[PDB]
């Protein structure tokens, strides 16, 4: 069960952890947003990307970072490095 | 968040 | 090791001395009492203090100051002062004489500025919320401001706009 | 050492014809000559643009630029566009989930807002006027939704060819 990546939609900088199922447009209006009033008095400083899921609708895309993304072993990593001069 | 203190 | 910076100046006044700073906030106000309460009823002249709109900060945290207060909180925009007291003395010599229709008309258009200021105080709208909770428990809010856009919302302490705008707390939290 | 103009406020952004900004973008140039973004479409390339209103001049003098025209011209203030974009993908960002509710709640604030910045522009009335002279006088204008304290000096050709009528009850004031 390896979870695939099959769009770059967005980037950021956010506060560090503010990444995973936390950030899921649900889950953001009913527990809050992670990364709230963020700026640069803080790192919580990553750069993060908003990932359209494979076989999941757009409520369902969450903001990940590398190690996150690797952590998991997701697919489809050459869209990343691609996405990354982009 | 921050108020006038 | 911050500071501060003057926005923008929005009314002058004549107050107790000693009613400026964090005390004289509409909030600071509306749960300790106005630090200006009684004023001039009488009272010995009063110090002329600017209200001031700060960078960074929403018109909810607007506070009324001299130009004492000011210099020594050491704020950066201090060359604003000297542009507002000099508008402020080309305006009043164009009251030469004026027409009693141009004082009429200038009361009018400055009441009506005056309410539209005190708008951007009161939340029209909270949009979102934080994730993370106070120690109290209050989670912090992003609030949109009447008569501001929407590039002029901000996030504001829960325990702060709930004192005031429980309300459209519960409308925000009510639609979901 | 040279002029600089510094940025007081960003009043909005778009996108817009390459070279459709600076100068031929102010209303009363636009009224005068046309607007350089006129045609624009999808048809040709795309230029994020930033309405500008400027420190020391009146919303009248407000004017579209782009993050390098911007650079160009040595303009200060800059820090101000960083945030102002953050802002702006964050609210495009909100608007892709945003309630159907939320989402028309935002079209009528914008709407409403929109009318007062364009008010700005107008005059709502002359309150003096210079004698010193180039025959126009330079007039001391009070600007519509703004405070007395945003009045401003300005050209007398340019306001007559606009707001005429509101220089003809200045003088019957008398």
């Amino acid at each position: 069960e390896f979870e695939t990546i099959e769009r770059f939609m967005d980037c950021r900088i956010g506060r560090k952890g503010a990444t995973g199922a936390t950030t899921t447009i649900y889950a953001v209006e009913a527990d809050g947003d992670p990364n709230a009033g963020f700026e640069k008095n803080k790192e919580p400083g990553e750069i993060q990307y908003l990932i359209k899921w494979k076989g999941w609708s757009h409520i369902h895309n969450t903001w990940e970072t590398e190690e996150t993304l690797k952590q998991q072993n997701v697919r489809g990593m050459k869209k990343l490095d691609n996405y990354k001069k982009k | 968040a921050r108020t006038k203190q | 090791e911050e500071f501060e910076t003057i926005e923008r100046f929005m009314d002058c006044r004549i107050g107790r001395k000693g009613a400026t700073g964090a005390t004289t906030t509409i909030y600071a106000v509306e749960a300790d009492g106005d630090p200006n309460a009684g004023f001039e009823k009488n009272k010995e002249p009063g110090e002329i203090q600017y209200l001031i709109k700060w960078k960074g900060w929403s018109h909810i945290h607007n506070t009324w100051e001299t130009e004492e207060t000011l210099k020594q909180q050491n704020v950066r925009g201090m060359k604003k002062l000297d542009n507002y007291k000099k508008k402020d003395q080309e305006t009043k010599r164009w009251l030469k004489n004026a027409s009693p229709e141009d004082v009429e008309y200038y009361n009018c258009q400055q009441e009506l500025t005056d309410d539209l200021h005190k708008q951007y105080q009161i939340v029209g709208r909270i949009i979102a919320h934080s994730n993370q909770k106070s120690a109290a428990g209050y989670p912090d809010y992003y609030c949109k401001w009447q008569g501001l856009p929407y590039s002029e919302c901000s996030w504001e302490d829960g325990a702060l706009i709930s004192k005031k705008f429980q309300a459209m707390i519960d409308e925000y939290f009510s639609r979901k």
